[PDB]
RNA sequence: CAGAAUAAGCACCGGCUAACUCUGUGCCAGCAGCCGCGGUAAUACAGAGGGUGCGAGCGUUAAUCGGAUUUACUGGGCGUAAAGCGUGCGUAGGCGGCUUAUUAAGUCGGAUGUGAAAUCCCCGAGCUUAACUUGGGAAUUGCAUUCGAUACUGGUGAGCUAG
RNA sequence: UAGUUGGUGGGGUAAAGGCCUACCAAGGCGACGAUCUGUAGCGGGUCUGAGAGGAUGAUCCGCCACACUGGGACUGAGACAC
């Protein structure tokens, strides 16, 4: 009953956190032709498990820091 | 047969010590009930005009099969430069379209009807695209028996 | 407002009777110049016309008739299109069902004038209430009568014997004796006049 | 490139009828294959043939002439690589007034626009077919 | 265009221009009649036209026709102006109001007073 | 507090009030919670007067609602009438 | 209770666009949304008679959308009317051959929660009618969660030769 | 962009948090438009349009901000208070 999301670990250099880029697929308002959309999330990493390259999926929770707001939940896909 | 006279316009040929006048006109001629058909005179004043396009349009006919008293399919059609689009619309709508398609559909009998009209609304271009339109309109019987099947297998 | 002044130049002029007169004379008798035109131009009914002359003078000639002006009539147009049916027939029938046309032709009034002259002065009863209005709309089953203090009138009396002279309308069940009547349902169009062509003017609202 | 395989199909079949020809050929696949399916069962066509010589397969359909005029006046790609057109079950269109047919791809495989919406689906909407 | 075309760079439409840039989106403004004079129609038209020059309360400057068979206006006379073209002399695009503040309605008229602003005789 | 009132709508001279659950500091015809019922005191012929909804009327009375002098009233009425 | 007693104007009449004649003036005075009228018989200027359209209103100016497929997603063009870069190579991006297994992101279907009231539409009710007020619906084309489908697009694994 | 991005000890708050502070690291954002600059209260709605769209945000309802111009705190359940 929580919200997770899947994606990929663009860098994990700062400590105990990782930047995950997550992707979506969606339809342009006017012309309906279906475009791709990014964002980038910063998570926590507790014990620096993740590494750059991997799938991973993460969970929203209370804030950690200034820019954090999600804990990785479990690594899908090792680089 | 009813006979509408869409339009009349004065042409002139430069000779020799000054100008020939002379005038154009076209007409449409239906039955009112499924045939239709459209001509043009020339003739240096209006009544010769008018009886050679009468004339003509008597000897220029079609035979269009409508759906009660509308439209079968909604229609496109063009001549050169002018475009046409004709709907069919359900029963007390009425004829909603400019002179030169008002006067051919009334002669062909359509009653409830919305059209619209796209690029030139030059007369004889627009009656022309008109005719073509309703000269190709299709319907159930002619489809079901291109293809083989029945009216109820068609819907 | 309300037209006031010369009636039977708007017969003249719309080619026909209107019946604004109270109809002891007839029409031609009475003007002695029907088929021309009021105007110093006047001329016959002979003259070339326009599709939007031939749409305006027959939307007129409705207006006349009734006595309606151009808002009351155009809002009449509104809710006849938005109300299911033919547009026309729904039009004819919102004018019939006018009090002050009902009265008239209930026979109360020589004129529609004059039963709207009636119906302003309170002279008649819709149901068991002295209403003043003209352009309320008689719904079905409506029981109308002349006041108690209007009955004796020498006015009533002779729209009376006129309407008797005309021709009684099939839905209206009117008893002259204590002068009242009874409304049951909105006329027909083959009931109506054959003469007006209603499509002309939905064809004229609708440009 | 050759970047659309199912309207290089609906053209050569625009084209043949155009010129007259009495049968069409081209590579097959099976997405072809159920779009002439389609159209031979909705009676467009007359047969569809799949000659498999080697590794490679091809289609061959029969077409069909009514009054010296064929029986296909219109065929039109909707759905393109460019532009995809997805509908659902209460937006497929019509093709003139229902004397034509949309072909439609759907979860339960390839059908017509009036085969959907009794079976109460959308899909994609590949051509339209009068 | 290309649909893709069409996303990067949408469709663009260029913003009209009012045609009375004086009123500054007023129905009418107040002025002060800098100059009265007479002016020369464009060909083929000839007359004489009654123009007046008048600085605006927007600020501006501009030159204003008066209508009508004979005027009183003079120089600093206080003038309410309207939009309206005279389609023959070059660079008029307003119109003064007959009887409003200093003008006076036209005399002798008892046909369109209503324009003029002549009052209905009695 | 949460209160029980009375929303003043209709036209000048002939007002028509909703029953409404709402806090006591918002403005009169503004915020509310839930409206339960409304009362036309001026009805006549096939208009209804009065209608209240009891079950939820005793929810938020339950809950601590307080209803005024006039509902706690027309409470009374519809209960006699019932 | 007394008596018709207290109560009708504004624009227009050459074509678009329903409605014409006479006097006055003479490229003057003037009119004009566009096309245009006026230089001695002006249906276009001013007055008058007549008429037309509205009517306690009638005209003018200003502003927005429409007509405008005249920024064209629905729904336009580029030989000569405005419009193919002087020509290549190539980065990001867009798009991409055939067979098969798997996934369920796109796509589609069901259910649940939500989408305030008022406003728009429908059937009624109360105002002498109507405006107006009001009961109950329909709608709010959306969003989120969860359960399903696997034809097409995407991902992954394997295979093929027409590019 | 250098409290800037993250971490640890401590402080602080009704409460998570660079909210503050001392150390450690070199991170963080950007062509899917960062930074800079012009304009503007936002929505339910209103007008127009066959529709898609376009324009708009008076009167009614919801939220936000302000109280001659800037910086503060006190009292209080609640204010940085027309």
């Amino acid at each position: 009953t929580v919200r997770t999301l899947t994606g990929k670990v663009v860098s994990d250099k700062m400590d105990k956190s990782i930047v995950v880029l997550i992707e979506r697929r969606v339809q342009h308002p006017l012309y309906g032709k279906s475009i791709r959309r990014s964002t980038k999330l910063h998570a926590h990493d507790e014990n620096n498990v993740a590494k750059i390259g991997d799938v991973v999926t993460i969970k929203e929770s209370r804030p950690i820091s200034k820019t954090k707001a999600w804990t990785l939940v479990e690594v899908v896909e090792a680089a | 047969l009813v006979e509408k006279l869409v339009a009349v316009d004065r042409v002139a040929k430069v000779v020799k010590g000054g100008r020939i006048f002379s005038f154009t006109a076209l007409t449409v001629v239906g039955d009112g009930n499924g045939r239709v058909g459209f001509g043009r005179g020339k003739a240096r004043e209006v009544p010769a005009a008018i009886s050679k396009a009468l004339e003509a349009a008597r000897r220029n006919m079609i035979t269009v099969d409508l759906a009660g008293t509308t439209l079968q399919h909604p229609v496109n059609a063009r001549h050169g430069a002018s475009r046409v689009y004709m709907q069919p619309a359900s029963e007390g709508t009425g004829v909603i379209a400019g002179g030169a398609m008002r006067a051919v559909l009334e002669a062909a009998g359509v009653h409830n009807v919305l059209a619209k009209c796209y690029g030139s609304t030059n007369a004889a271009n627009v009656v022309n695209a008109t005719f073509k339109g309703l000269r190709d309109m299709t319907s159930p019987e002619k489809v079901a028996a291109k293809r083989g099947k029945s009216v109820e297998e068609i819907q | 407002a309300r037209y006031i002044g010369p009636k039977c130049k708007l017969s003249r002029r719309e080619g026909t009777d209107l019946q604004l007169k109270s109809g002891v004379k007839p029409f031609d008798v009475k003007t002695k110049k029907a088929n021309k035109a009021p105007g110093q131009h006047g001329q016959a009914r002979g003259g070339k016309q326009s599709e939007y002359s031939l749409q305006l003078r027959e939307k007129q000639k409705v207006r006349r008739i009734y006595g309606v002006l151009e808002r009351q009539f155009s809002n009449y147009y509104k809710e006849a299109a938005r109300v299911k049916g033919a547009t026309g027939e729904n039009l004819l029938k919102l004018l019939e069902s006018r009090l002050d046309n009902v009265v008239y032709r209930m026979g109360f009034g020589s004129t529609r004038a004059e039963a709207r002259q009636l119906v302003s002065h309170r002279s008649i009863t819709l149901n068991g209430r002295r209403v003043n209005i003209a352009s309320i709309q008689v719904k079905a089953g409506d029981v109308i009568a002349v006041h108690e203090g209007a009955k004796q009138q020498l006015r009533i009396k002779n729209a009376i014997e006129l309407a008797a002279q005309r021709g009684i309308p099939a839905w209206i069940e009117v008893d002259h004796s204590k002068l009242e009547g009874t409304f049951k349902a909105a006329p027909d169009r083959s009931d109506l006049p054959a003469e007006i062509n209603e499509s002309l003017i939905v064809e004229l609202y609708s440009k | 490139s050759m970047q659309d395989t199912v309207a290089d199909m609906l053209t050569r079949v625009r084209n043949a009828q155009m010129a007259k020809k009495q049968t069409v050929s081209m590579p097959s696949s099976k997405l072809k294959v159920a779009i002439a399916n389609v159209l031979q069962q909705e009676g467009y066509i007359s047969n569809v043939e799949v000659a498999q010589e080697e590794t490679k397969s091809t289609l061959t359909i029969t077409l069909k002439y009514f009054e010296g005029k064929p029986v296909i006046e219109m065929v039109k790609r909707v759905s393109r690589p460019g532009l995809r057109q997805y509908r659902g079950k209460d937006k497929l269109p019509s093709v003139k007034q229902g004397l034509g047919i949309a072909i439609v791809s759907t979860s339960k495989g390839i059908m017509t626009d009036r085969a959907a919406r009794a079976a109460g689906i959308g899909g994609e909407v590949i051509a339209f077919v009068s | 265009a290309t649909t893709n075309q069409l996303i990067r760079k949408g469709r663009t439409t260029l913003v009209e221009k009012s045609k009375v840039p004086a009123l500054k989106a007023c129905p009418q403004r107040r002025g002060v009649c800098t100059r009265v004079y007479t002016t020369t129609p464009k060909k083929p038209n000839s007359a004489m036209r009654k123009v007046c020059r008048v600085r605006l309360t927007s600020g501006f400057e501009v030159s204003s026709y008066i209508g009508g068979e004979g005027h009183n206006l003079q120089e600093h006379s206080v003038v309410l102006i309207r939009g309206g073209r005279v389609k023959d002399l070059p660079g008029v695009r307003y119109h003064t109001v007959r009887g409003s503040l200093d003008c006076a309605g036209v005399k002798d008229r008892n046909q369109s007073r209503s324009k003029y602003g002549a009052k209905r005789p009695k | 507090m949460v209160v029980i009132r009375l929303a003043r709508g209709g036209a000048k001279k002939r007002p028509f009030y909703q029953i409404v659950v709402t806090d006591s500091r918002n403005a009169r015809d503004g915020r509310f919670i839930e409206r339960i019922g409304f009362f036309n005191p001026t009805a006549q012929g096939q208009a209804e007067k009065l209608r209240l909804d009891a079950d939820r009327f005793a929810h938020w009375v339950s809950q601590g609602a307080q209803p005024s002098e006039r509902v706690a009233s027309l409470a009374a009425q519809a209960k006699k009438a019932t």
